């Protein structure tokens, strides 16, 4: 048995074809982000849009080279 | 009150040598740098308290390439004596600093700032106090931060 | 796109957009200050802090005037183009007891 909550979403690929009986499935690589973000961040931004809010948090990151 | 600085270098990395050597103008400096030998925590002492602290920071790194890490001191006050502790971890330094100090033979400089708003100008001290000469090998060519 | 900000003007949409790019501006309360300045009244940034020659290369030394500025943190990617810097001594101090957003020349 398979439940719809099992399979996680696919963030780096996007489906472009699948046969009548779902036998052969053809996916395509997504083009890398224009702004330089990791596509997982784009995914989490598009699936979690309204509730994912944080007031203020100083980001922790390495000193700019 | 009068303060006194104590910069302690934990130095998880084995090779390390502090060799203060600088000549600058009169910027309200009055102490003399002294290095005390120890086993692990090899602390350096100074009595360079000539102005009043409202900001008190330790800038470490390469100034000419704009690579500065800022450190905050630990204060302990007993009447007249205001002791400052400057913990410097040689393994918790950011990788972008070590990966550049390994290649470039120039030493990592270390200065301190003890300025204040109400203090009159031309006496707020901004002086160099240490020139750490790192003389070991670090990783490179794999995860360089310059990219 | 051109975009402006200040400790008196921090749009939330602008802050979120820039955070999505990689630039992190300061919040409303935090304001930069520098005690080692020729003019106490406002911020005077020396023309020696220019960091990118193609944007603007100083033919002669000058002093850019800023007032109640707000420095920004930058991530480490290949698209961001730093154009100016803050003086090493300067630091952002907020009204409340919040940690300084940016210390030193990193802002």
């Amino acid at each position: 048995m398979i439940t719809p909550l099992d399979v996680p979403p696919l963030d780096y690929f996007d489906e472009v074809f699948t046969s009548e009986n779902w036998m052969v499935r053809i996916y395509q690589l997504k083009k890398d982000d224009a702004q330089g973000r990791t596509l997982r961040d784009v995914g989490e931004l598009t699936r979690s849009s309204t509730k994912t809010r944080r007031s203020i948090k100083r980001p922790e990151l390495g000193l700019r080279v | 009150h009068v303060s006194f600085p104590s910069t302690a270098g934990k130095s998880r990395v084995m090779i390390g040598k502090v060799e203060p050597r600088i000549g600058i103008d009169e910027t309200v400096p009055t102490t003399i740098t002294v290095e005390d030998p120890n086993e692990v925590i090899q602390v350096n002492f100074a009595i360079e308290s000539t102005n009043k602290p409202f900001q008190n920071t330790l800038l470490i790194g390469l100034p000419n390439k704009n690579l500065e890490m800022a450190f905050e001191p630990e204060i302990k006050d007993n009447g007249k004596l205001s002791m400052y502790k400057y913990r410097i971890d040689l393994a918790k330094l950011d990788a972008a600093l070590l990966q550049e100090a390994s290649r470039s033979p120039e030493p990592i400089k270390a200065t301190l700032i003890l300025a204040s708003s109400t203090a009159k100008p031309k006496e707020n001290l901004f002086r160099e106090i240490l020139q750490l000469n790192l003389n070991f090998d670090v990783d490179h060519s794999d995860s360089s931060l310059v990219d | 796109i051109l975009c402006m900000s200040s400790p008196g003007a921090v749009p939330n949409t602008i802050r979120l957009f820039l955070n999505e790019l990689g630039i992190y501006p300061s919040p409303k309360g935090h304001v930069i200050r520098d005690y080692f300045s020729p003019s106490s009244e406002e911020l005077v940034v020396s023309s020696n802090h220019l960091l990118n020659k193609y944007v603007y290369n100083a033919r002669k030394s000058e002093d850019f005037v800023f007032g109640e500025s707000s420095a920004a943190l930058l991530e480490n990617r290949e698209q961001i183009v730093p154009i100016l810097n803050a003086p090493r001594t300067s630091f952002t101090e907020s009204k409340g007891k919040c940690n300084s957003w940016t210390s030193g020349s990193q802002g």
